[PDB]
């Protein structure tokens, strides 16, 4: 779901 | 002229770099959902009639040469240039998979004094990619001068998915907040809006409907804000009107 950049 | 000429032969293109799997050694991990961005971007680039070029997994070196030797193309025919990039990312830097690219090297190729073949033309680079650390918690509701000479920084369009100095977010089955309500809306509303009017029901899109969801609660409830920062001297339709 969420991840970051 | 309030509005740019979009009626040479060819759009431009639009340079897709998709970057998902990064070196061991960089600690950066893989960006699942990009390729759902890249492939939306190029569907929604197509029916917008730009060239697109997708390009994987780019070194720092990589993408530097590209983007030196995209910019030494012939581009009279075209009317406009977009780059996308989706990577990780830090306050002015992209990663190549194999470590930091400043943006500003990217985009000095383009510069009206060194790509004279897209001077007086928009540029724009749409950049997928956090900006540094900070998480938004968020709030419950006399002289004419002779030789005419224009500004080598002039005509640039630069949209940030997030706000200066902020993390920028990404959904691992569907894509990036930004570049998901970016293509939605230049799907909904290219054949008519201009482009700053565009970016901003992106920026109502991906403000409104998006709040993170983590187990880590250091994560969870985030807000995003993306971040337009225009340097552009018209305004900017993606299509243009026949006279008969």
């Amino acid at each position: 779901x969420l991840q970051p950049x | 002229d309030n509005s740019y000429k979009m009626d040479y032969p060819e759009m431009g293109l639009c340079i897709i770099i998709n970057n998902k799997n990064f070196h061991k050694s960089t600690g950066m991990t893989s960006r699942s959902g990009t390729d759902v961005d890249a492939a939306n971007l190029r569907e929604t680039f197509r029916n917008l009639k730009y060239e697109v070029r997708n390009k994987n997994d780019l070194t720092r070196e990589e993408i530097v040469e590209l983007m030196r030797d995209v910019s030494k193309e012939d581009h009279s025919k075209r009317s406009s240039f977009v780059c996308v990039l989706l990577s990780h990312g830090e306050e002015g830097i992209i990663f190549g998979t194999n470590g930091p690219v400043d943006l500003k090297k990217i985009t000095n190729f383009f510069r009206g004094d060194r790509c004279r073949s897209l001077t007086g033309k928009p540029k724009l680079f749409i950049i997928q990619a956090c900006r540094g650390t900070e998480l938004d918690c968020g709030i419950e509701t006399d002289d004419d001068m002779a030789c005419h000479k224009i500004p080598v920084e002039a005509d640039f369009l630069y949209a940030y998915s997030t706000a200066p100095g902020y993390y920028s977010w990404r959904n691992s089955k569907d894509g990036s907040w930004f570049i998901q309500s970016l293509c939605a809306m230049l799907k909904q509303y290219a054949d008519k809006l201009e482009f700053m009017h565009i970016l901003t029901r992106v920026n109502r899109k991906v403000a409104t409907e998006f709040e993170s969801f983590s187990f880590d609660a250091t994560f969870h409830a985030k807000k995003q804000i993306p971040c337009i920062v225009s340097m552009l001297t018209k305004e900017l339709y993606f299509y243009h009107q026949l006279h008969h």
